[PDB]
Protein backbone atom coordinates (compact mmCIF):
# COMPACT_ATOMS: atom_id res chain seq x y z
CA UNK A 1 0.00 0.00 0.00
CA UNK A 2 3.00 2.23 0.44
CA UNK A 3 4.51 1.63 -2.50
CA UNK A 4 1.30 2.29 -4.26
CA UNK A 5 1.15 5.70 -2.72
CA UNK A 6 4.41 6.24 -4.31
CA UNK A 7 2.98 6.41 -7.24
CA UNK A 8 -0.17 8.03 -6.00
CA UNK A 9 2.05 11.33 -4.76
CA UNK A 10 4.11 11.02 -7.57
CA UNK A 11 0.94 11.76 -10.34
CA UNK A 12 -0.51 13.73 -7.42
CA UNK A 13 2.26 16.44 -8.04
CA UNK A 14 2.41 15.51 -11.79
CA UNK A 15 -1.69 17.09 -11.80
CA UNK A 16 -0.19 20.31 -9.99
CA UNK A 17 2.53 20.81 -12.80
CA UNK A 18 0.04 20.64 -15.36
CA UNK A 19 -2.10 23.79 -13.27
CA UNK A 20 0.89 25.56 -12.51
CA UNK A 21 3.09 25.55 -16.08
CA UNK A 22 0.43 25.19 -18.40
CA UNK A 23 0.19 28.36 -20.13
CA UNK A 24 -0.09 30.44 -23.58
CA UNK A 25 3.02 32.15 -24.21
CA UNK A 26 3.21 33.01 -20.58
CA UNK A 27 0.03 33.34 -19.80
CA UNK A 28 -0.82 30.58 -16.79
CA UNK A 29 -4.12 28.78 -17.64
CA UNK A 30 -4.97 25.85 -15.47
CA UNK A 31 -4.17 27.78 -12.14
CA UNK A 32 -6.96 29.75 -11.58
CA UNK A 33 -5.44 33.18 -12.21
CA UNK A 34 -6.83 33.15 -15.75
CA UNK A 35 -10.03 33.88 -13.78
CA UNK A 36 -13.35 35.15 -16.65
CA UNK A 37 -11.24 36.75 -20.18
CA UNK A 38 -13.86 38.63 -22.56
CA UNK A 39 -13.09 38.13 -26.42
CA UNK A 40 -13.99 40.19 -28.12
CA UNK A 41 -15.63 38.82 -31.61
CA UNK A 42 -17.15 41.48 -33.44
CA UNK A 43 -16.79 44.60 -35.91
CA UNK A 44 -18.31 47.03 -33.37
CA UNK A 45 -17.67 47.36 -29.60
CA UNK A 46 -19.30 45.44 -26.99
CA UNK A 47 -19.48 42.35 -28.49
CA UNK A 48 -17.36 39.78 -26.78
CA UNK A 49 -17.82 36.20 -25.19
CA UNK A 50 -16.63 35.31 -21.50
CA UNK A 51 -14.28 31.90 -21.40
CA UNK A 52 -14.10 30.78 -18.17
CA UNK A 53 -10.92 29.08 -16.99
CA UNK A 54 -11.54 27.37 -13.53
CA UNK B 1 -7.06 74.54 -69.18
CA UNK B 2 -4.34 73.03 -71.53
CA UNK B 3 -0.64 73.40 -69.83
CA UNK B 4 2.65 72.17 -70.36
CA UNK B 5 4.67 72.91 -67.34
CA UNK B 6 2.07 70.83 -65.30
CA UNK B 7 1.08 67.24 -65.21
CA UNK B 8 -1.33 66.23 -62.40
CA UNK B 9 -2.88 63.57 -63.73
CA UNK B 10 0.83 62.09 -64.64
CA UNK B 11 1.37 62.72 -60.41
CA UNK B 12 -1.70 61.53 -59.88
CA UNK B 13 -0.99 58.13 -61.77
CA UNK B 14 2.63 58.07 -60.63
CA UNK B 15 1.24 58.25 -57.16
CA UNK B 16 -1.09 55.03 -57.45
CA UNK B 17 1.68 53.29 -59.08
CA UNK B 18 3.88 53.32 -56.30
CA UNK B 19 0.64 52.55 -53.99
CA UNK B 20 0.79 49.45 -55.87
CA UNK B 21 4.29 48.48 -56.30
CA UNK B 22 4.81 48.91 -53.07
CA UNK B 23 1.81 46.61 -51.99
CA UNK B 24 3.44 44.10 -55.11
CA UNK B 25 6.73 44.22 -52.76
CA UNK B 26 5.12 43.39 -49.30
CA UNK B 27 3.29 40.49 -50.85
CA UNK B 28 6.29 38.81 -52.96
CA UNK B 29 8.18 39.35 -49.79
CA UNK B 30 5.63 37.20 -47.11
CA UNK B 31 5.01 34.66 -50.11
CA UNK B 32 8.79 34.02 -50.32
CA UNK B 33 9.13 34.11 -46.50
CA UNK B 34 6.19 31.56 -45.64
CA UNK B 35 5.10 34.92 -42.82
CA UNK B 36 2.93 37.52 -42.96
CA UNK B 37 4.89 39.24 -40.36
CA UNK B 38 8.27 40.08 -41.22
CA UNK B 39 8.94 43.00 -39.32
CA UNK B 40 6.88 45.04 -36.00
CA UNK B 41 5.66 47.32 -39.29
CA UNK B 42 3.54 44.81 -40.33
CA UNK B 43 1.49 44.03 -36.52
CA UNK B 44 3.65 44.59 -33.75
CA UNK B 45 1.64 43.07 -31.46
CA UNK B 46 1.25 39.95 -33.61
CA UNK B 47 5.42 39.66 -33.40
CA UNK B 48 5.47 40.24 -29.61
CA UNK B 49 2.94 37.37 -29.08
CA UNK B 50 4.12 35.62 -32.12
CA UNK B 51 7.94 35.45 -30.73
CA UNK B 52 6.68 34.51 -26.85
CA UNK B 53 4.97 31.68 -29.00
Amino acid sequence: RVAIQEEITALNDELNRIAETTSFGGNKLLNGTFSTKSFQIGADNGEAVMLTLK
Amino acid sequence: AVNVNTNVAAMTAQRYLTGATNAQQTSMERLSSGFKINSAKDDAAGLQISNRL
